[PDB]
């Protein structure tokens, strides 16, 4: 499903070296290291992401996102 | 088209120098103050040139008058330079779409650029000392030069030249520091690296710029301006980009109120998970 | 084959760490790890990318791309 | 606890491979790999940073931090 | 030897994971894994290139490579 | 104790697996592969950067580097 979709409000990386952010509101996190420096590019471009995954629960797990320059 | 720069004091120079920008070229809407901006070159075709008549060598002096430049109007570039004693058109070779009427036309086998410049002068642009005094000397190489193939003292004049006055014409910042070798105090001016990298990055400048709308900041590779009196301070003159393009589509990126090139900002966000980049040997 | 040329579309992290492109209104995905960041800059700054794989049919996967000045 | 907030005054690649950062006047270091270009990114762009740990004090350890646009 | 000194006209990710540019209008690649995102850098902002290698054909490969801002 | 300081005027990777950058007149070379894209963003986009050793001299091996915006 589609969790969220906007620009990113938020990033952070996390002491158990996972990586969290905010869209359209709602926190999610991810565990996959190179989804680190897509994400924060995204953020700093302000790419639309669009969070995927099974839960979209806020504060829940993703490893699927799509990255749109408009 | 005919102009004269003169080098006779600081008000004949700078004076000079603005009377070539208004005639070519336009001011940008958002980077205008007073007369003071960063313009666009008008729009010409490819092979249209200007001259430069150089003068004010001895100031004030009608000495030293027989140095001609030839610059492509849409580019800035210097094509070559004229004897106008011998009525002889020394022309680079990367020129021969530039075509001067009424002259001997020499075709180098030089070509103009910086790299085959510094080479042949065994001279480096950064820390490259411009004074009057190596001006009039620079003339009266260019004036004894003979020939299809640049020599030493040739490039070393042609360096200078080109900084003085093409690069001048570019950038404000270049006007501003050597405008005071020329005073009575008689200074040398000395090449900066950071004047060195303006000139290295007018064609990504030229890009960016038409975008400012009055943004905190602009970022151009290693280039920064923090503030519109920077911006202004720094650049003149533009090229028309409506070498303004190196890759992709995307002039510009606006980051937490700075204009980035957009190049600059993708070439440090292409890397990877550092541990990954690291380990993966 | 040369499948696609064109600019990015948009990307795709997806949940088997591949990576996908949409190219000249395909999608093809790839899971050389090192390509992720590559293919996202060239999608910010709108660089011309060539797809070359086996197959050009959107879905289809590739190993190779060129990154184009146009 | 929040530590430092504020942009990235400057940054340092220390010997033993951590990482640092001079956030609000103060100093803190990380070990982990995976921030340096990251901290990098977000120095070179005047992101706001927020520097997340258990000890305060110029020059203490993080794992954690948060970046922020404008 | 002295191979090329210009700017990257085009970079290419090839199928046995080494990494192509095209310099004064040869080919040459790499298997440097640390290369390949200096190499876009470069490719991307105009950079001089500097390739050095034993043979200088198109299609050689190297290790050496120097970044210039001129 | 800083070594050199400025912008990098160039960087270059060597076939034996070192990083030279050229700061202040003077070359000074890592091996440190975290320090590879942190120094080539620093050259591209105009940082300053202090190198860093317990020992300073000419063509000497560093893994201390400060990065400062301006
Ligand atoms: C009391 O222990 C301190 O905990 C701090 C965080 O609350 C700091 O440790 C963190 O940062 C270190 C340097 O990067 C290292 O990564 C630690 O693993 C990390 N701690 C946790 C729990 O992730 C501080 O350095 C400690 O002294
Ligand atoms: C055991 O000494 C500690 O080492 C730490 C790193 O492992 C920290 O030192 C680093 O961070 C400092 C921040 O104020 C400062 O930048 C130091 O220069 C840096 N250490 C080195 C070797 O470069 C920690 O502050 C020390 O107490």
């Amino acid at each position: 499903a589609d969790c969220a979709k906007g620009k990113i409000e938020f990033s952070k990386y996390n002491e158990d070296d996972t990586f969290t952010v905010k869209v359209d509101g709602k926190e999610y996190w991810t565990s996959r290291w190179n989804l680190q420096p897509l994400l924060q590019s995204a953020q700093l471009t302000g790419m639309t992401v669009t969070i995927k995954s099974s839960t979209c629960e806020s504060g829940s797990g993703f490893a699927e996102v799509q990255f749109n320059n408009d | 088209r005919e102009f004269t720069i003169d080098f006779s004091t600081q008000q004949s120079y700078v004076s000079s120098l603005n009377s070539i920008r208004t005639e070519i070229s336009t001011p940008l809407e958002h980077i205008s103050q007073g007369t003071t901006s960063v313009s666009v070159i008008n729009h010409t075709p490819p092979g249209s040139y200007f001259a430069v008549d150089i003068r004010g060598l001895d100031v004030y002096q009608a000495r030293f008058d027989h140095l001609r430049l030839i610059i492509e109007q849409n580019n800035l570039y210097v094509a070559g330079f004229v004897n106008t004693a011998t009525n002889t058109f020394y022309r680079f070779s990367d020129f021969t779409h530039i075509s001067v009427p009424g002259v001997t036309t020499v075709s180098m086998t030089t070509d103009s650029s910086y790299t085959t410049l510094q080479r042949v002068a065994a001279l480096e642009r950064s820390g490259m000392q411009i004074s009057r005094h190596s001006l009039v000397s620079s003339y009266l190489a260019l004036m004894e030069f003979s020939g299809n193939t640049m020599t030493r003292d040739a490039s070393r004049a042609v360096l200078r030249f080109v900084t003085v006055t093409a690069e001048a014409l570019r950038f404000r910042q270049i006007q501003r520091e050597f405008r005071q070798a020329l005073s009575e105090t008689a200074p040398v001016y000395t090449m900066t690296p950071g004047d060195v990298d303006l000139t290295l990055n007018w064609g990504r400048i030229s890009n960016v710029l038409p975008e400012y709308r009055g943004e905190d900041g602009v970022r151009v590779g290693r280039i920064s301006f923090n503030n519109i009196s920077a911006i202004l301070g720094t650049v003149a003159v533009i090229l028309n980009c409506h070498e303004c393009q190196i890759t992709g589509d995307r002039p510009v990126i606006k980051i937490n109120n700075t204009l980035w090139e957009s190049n600059t900002a993708a070439a440090f966000l292409n890397r990877k998970s550092q541990f990954l980049y690291t380990t993966g040997k």
